């Protein structure tokens, strides 16, 4: 209603990563199902393979 | 006899300079600008460009 000029601000509530560097965190999770009472389980994934 | 006027003058100038400037980083910032005649603009300044 009052289209007045505002002050400069670096505080972008959520600026796109297409305009600047932005932190993201999406760790991959490996599941090892245990459907039975006594399950057959493998050794942890050897990520280096 | 066959007369003819003098030519127009055509000069070519060549100039040049060299400078040493320094610039720095800057996070992006935004604001809204209001101007006379009800002008309204959304502005985004890249302090690193």
């Amino acid at each position: 209603t009052a289209a007045v000029t505002t002050a400069w601000s670096e505080q972008f509530p959520n600026i796109s990563a297409s305009s600047t560097s932005r932190d993201i965190n999406n760790p991959v999770i490996v599941d090892y199902s245990l459907p039975y009472f006594e399950n057959n389980v493998p050794k942890d994934v050897g990520i280096y393979d | 006899f066959s007369g003819a006027p003098q030519p127009n003058q055509h000069h070519t100038l060549v100039y040049g300079k060299s400078y040493h400037f320094t610039i720095t980083n800057g996070l992006p910032e935004f604001r809204h600008l209001a101007t006379t005649n009800s002008g309204y603009y959304a502005q985004q300044r890249f302090k690193h460009i």
